[PDB]
DNA sequence: ATCAATATCCACCTGCAGATTCTACCAAAAGTGTATTTGGAAACTGCTCCATCAAAAGGCATGTTCAGCTGAATTCAGCTGAACATGCCTTTTGATGGAGCAGTTTCCAAATACACTTTTGGTAGAATCTGCAGGTGGATATTGAT
DNA sequence: ATCAATATCCACCTGCAGATTCTACCAAAAGTGTATTTGGAAACTGCTCCATCAAAAGGCATGTTCAGCTGAATTCAGCTGAACATGCCTTTTGATGGAGCAGTTTCCAAATACACTTTTGGTAGAATCTGCAGGTGGATATTGAT
């Protein structure tokens, strides 16, 4: 019964993921998400699929930036594990709040 | 010789109109002129750039409206632009 | 909908962001704040739509937005 | 030989407003509503501004308003801060704020 | 004799300094700072008073709001103090220099 | 003239020890007075660079206040106040 | 017998003046801005080319795809300030792990 | 309608790597890139001009102009390049 | 550190399909040859401002003492978040069509740019005014020791 | 729960350094009568774009276990704040000389305007290719276990 330490197979999805490029959000949810946050602003609105192509690519390398600075901010507090008040520091010296 | 333009005349009319007993000090007029100046840029600035975006020649009021939107936050920009068609269309009224 | 976007997928984001021990609130915490950036956006890319009276929301019109918002993008058009 | 301000209802000059942006190279050429437009946002915003600091003026006591008067104005409006969020007054000091965490446990 | 506990003339100073705005950087020292900077750039260069006032200005702004952020960066360590650490992660997070 | 050297330690620890205090910073550690001298140096650097080259670009021989305003601009810190 | 020949580059000098005049920038533009200026653009333009092309080198790749634009960017000092703002498509990240997040 | 820098690009692309080719993402990208530095460099000289109350932008503005956005030693050499062409130009 | 048994990586090869690269052609630029405009460089020079100096003065910067209490170690255990084997379903994707609509065209009436000629609205100082910066002092907390 | 010890207000005062006005031109709006466009306003396509369909496949939602990380509780060496004694050097005032901004003219080398003449770059098919995506087979990296 092969199992591996907690940590181990954490540390593998890193070196995965830093080495590939490819979306990581699902890309129907994310159309989804996007065409009903719009409809909020222009009612019955039509996208390219390289608009929904280029809001994707940019908000997941956004929100992975946000999650390095985060990662910082928890390591700054002597700990491995982000959280919610981390995320809220990195925004907060970023200037996004 | 060397007469250097302000906007200062203006400033210090729409301060009596909101605050008739009140004066500025010329530091706090420097700040003023400033922010004219700063925001009239960007304004004029973004509103160039949907101007180019559009393969359009000029910048009409319509240009102007809508880099006012993409520049300033909720209400000022509500209030902003009501009082700015408001002028247009009171100054088109002959 | 944002609930579509999910802990695996967010659990991807941070791996690629070097993050490797997660909170359970942050999954909630990160949805939050992926729907303010979008609306920034949408909202910003949605006006030079109605400008150009479109009813179609272009990959320049979102270029466009990301680089007000300082967060210009190499791609789709600049 | 009216003005065009006041065919606008402005006090703002509108035709100095005209002749900066002919001037500013913004657009080959430029309408005779723009500048009517953009005259009235800048005597809007900067109406916004002076009443705050006015106000602000008033709470500290003085009747002139100073640099101080249009910091406390701006980062305590939420969208002038907002608006101004990357700007430096200067001579206008910060806003009074304490961390809790530093007061007397 | 009468002795204030530490941290108490601290806050004394913090509501004082933010309830002003003058210049907490002296003015000579200062001005001499820039004429040394603006020198080893190229030689030969003249002053306006109002653009050492200007570089000032800026200077202290500058400083004023990198130090909120290192102090949140401190508390956040749920420190009080505030270190080269804090104010490195603050400059690292403002892109100032990942 | 008169050689210009080592005047970052004009910016003494009590003027940098105010500054904290606007910044709302209660407790000081003894190695923030190294730091900030380096990171003023480095903002100060910057800002001087850009205006001197304003200045040089104008053919002139003398930094003015919006050269030093243009700088602050170029850089993210819009300066209000001497826009002169 | 075209100035970008005549100034020898690569890139269309010509363009990058019916560029200048049409981009409301100024009344009138001198004849070398728009040589200067495509000298400019044509040389980064190499720089890039250059290091990317390392990049796909390095990786048994002969064409140049986003991620070598990206591992060539980051990876440099100068070339990652200047464009410190920019996000390039399909690029990723550079491969770093937080030393106090490795085991033992 | 639509040009782009695709050729040119790749022109300069077969001088420093003769054997590499570059895929079309990759190629948007470096359109994306000559047109954001084009804009920056365009847009610094139209403000220097206008600082110095000048109606021209000339190869001043655009050298200072890069001065001011390339970093160091990046500006060092776009400085060259750009004063070689030039001198060139005026030549022959 | 080894022993052993998982699972992971990691080359080397290999075969196809989606892209690339390579060709064969046309309008819209780009290069020319003329004919003028003119921006702003060169040559004074009027004259603000900047670099220095001198000097007296007290606001502060320096250094030193001391010890309060904060940051850095440690220990420890509850419980949050990682690793997994499971079972199921939403995202892929791939035509298929129909169609809502960016994109063009063809006018032109409304709106702009012009080139002058008058008419003021503003800007640069004198001429007048006056908040409020400092100065003082009791009235009020605010602290910190018993 | 008291108090001394000090720090913090708040109101009252008063001449002046810093606004408010009061005057005068004149740079720059505004009024007119032409010479260009500008960019909508209908009419029409070729598209890209939703919408279904319709399977199938991963990829995700779930419930278990428990490794190990986050936080709480204690300690305590010594860093950094509070106070003080000294006396330096930044501030403040004023004055000078003259460097070097800025205002004016004077006017060519260079830029804008056509009217054409050629050439190149953007298109829409044609002729290969770089790698992706699998397939072993083989050392590796892990983690339980003498």
């Amino acid at each position: 019964p092969h199992r591996y330490r907690p940590g181990t197979v954490a540390l593998r999805e890193i070196r995965r993921y830093q080495k590939s490029t490819e979306l990581l959000i699902r890309k129907l949810p994310f159309q989804r998400l996007v065409r009903e946050i719009a409809q909020d602003f222009k009612t019955d609105l039509r996208f390219q699929s390289a608009a929904i192509g280029a809001l994707q690519e940019a908000s997941e390398a956004y929100l992975v930036g946000l999650f390095e600075d985060t990662n910082l901010c928890a390591i700054h507090a002597k700990r491995v594990t982000i959280m919610p008040k981390d995320i809220q520091l990195a925004r907060r010296i970023r200037g996004e709040r | 010789r060397s007469r250097k333009e302000s906007y200062s005349i203006y400033v210090y009319k729409v301060l009596k109109q909101v605050h008739p007993d009140t004066g500025i000090s010329s530091k706090a007029m420097g700040i003023m002129n400033s922010f004219v100046n700063d925001i009239f840029e960007r304004i004029a600035g973004e509103a160039s750039r949907l101007a180019h975006y559009n393969k359009r020649s000029t910048i009409t009021s319509r240009e102007i409206q809508t880099a006012v939107r993409l520049l300033l936050p909720g209400e000022l920009a509500k209030h902003a632009v009501s009082e700015g068609t408001k002028a247009v269309t009171k100054y088109t009224s002959a | 909908n944002i609930q579509g976007i999910t802990k695996p997928a967010i659990r991807r984001l941070a791996r690629r962001g070097g993050v490797k021990r997660i909170s359970g609130l942050i999954y909630e915490e990160t949805r939050g704040v992926l729907k303010v950036f979008l609306e920034n956006v949408i909202r910003d890319a949605v006006t030079y739509t109605e400008h150009a009276k479109r009813k179609t929301v272009t990959a320049m019109d979102v270029v466009y937005a990301l680089k007000r918002q300082g967060r210009t993008l190499y791609g789709f058009g600049g | 030989a009216k003005t065009r301000s006041s065919r606008a209802g402005l006090q703002f000059p509108v035709g100095r407003v005209h002749r900066l942006l002919r001037k500013g190279n913004y657009s080959e050429r430029v309408g005779a509503g723009a500048p009517v437009y953009l005259a009235a946002v800048l005597e809007y915003l900067t109406a916004e501004i002076l009443e705050l600091a006015g106000n602000a003026a008033r709470d500290n006591k003085k009747t002139r308003i100073i640099p101080r008067h249009l910091q406390l104005a701006i980062r305590n409006d939420e969208e002038l801060n907002k608006l101004l969020g990357r700007v430096t007054i200067a001579q206008g000091g910060v806003l009074p704020n304490i961390q809790a965490v530093l007061l007397p446990k």
